[PDB]
RNA sequence: UCUCGAGCCCUAGACAGCCGGGAGGUGAGCUUAGAAGCAGCUACCCUCUAAGAAAAGCGUAACAGCUUACCGGCCGAGGUU
């Protein structure tokens, strides 16, 4: 459960508010 | 293109060579306004957006030759 | 080769392999006729960014060139100490 991992979705969710994985996850959200 | 920042540098600053210990021996200072000139000679050589980000790369050489800024 | 234990990593994709990226200021400054990661000395900073050293190992007369770091992809289950 990195840290890192956490941010970076954050970061990303961010900017669709406005790794493939991570991506999927920021979008799942 | 447009010449080395280092040489930039060096004509401003008034002086030819650098000090044998950046930082630790400061060779010559620098106005931010002469750094916001230098940033402007290099707008091509720098990848950054804004001049700020400009800045701080040209700003990143002087510190380590004992060029202080005021 | 068999058996028992401890720590850490892992399906938010671990370990390895393969593919792709490994970038700008800038060939740092100094030394030097020259030295551009890589003779020596000192420093070792910031932009772009998903990464990318003021460079870990070869390589060069010096470049070039070849890889490590680091990031991404394919893969898919244990892996490592």
């Amino acid at each position: 459960i990195p840290e890192w991992k956490q941010e970076e979705v954050d970061a990303i969710v961010e900017m669709i508010e406005s790794r493939n994985t991570l991506l999927e996850r920021a979008l799942d959200d | 293109g447009v010449p080395p920042t280092a040489e930039l540098i060096k004509d401003e600053a008034g002086f030819e060579t650098g000090s044998g210990e950046p930082q630790e021996d400061f060779v010559a200072d620098l106005s931010v306004d002469q750094v916001k000139q230098i940033a402007e000679q290099k707008h091509p050589d720098l990848l950054s957006y804004d001049l700020t980000n400009a800045a701080k790369e040209v700003v990143g050489t002087c510190t380590s030759l004992g060029v202080t800024i005021e």
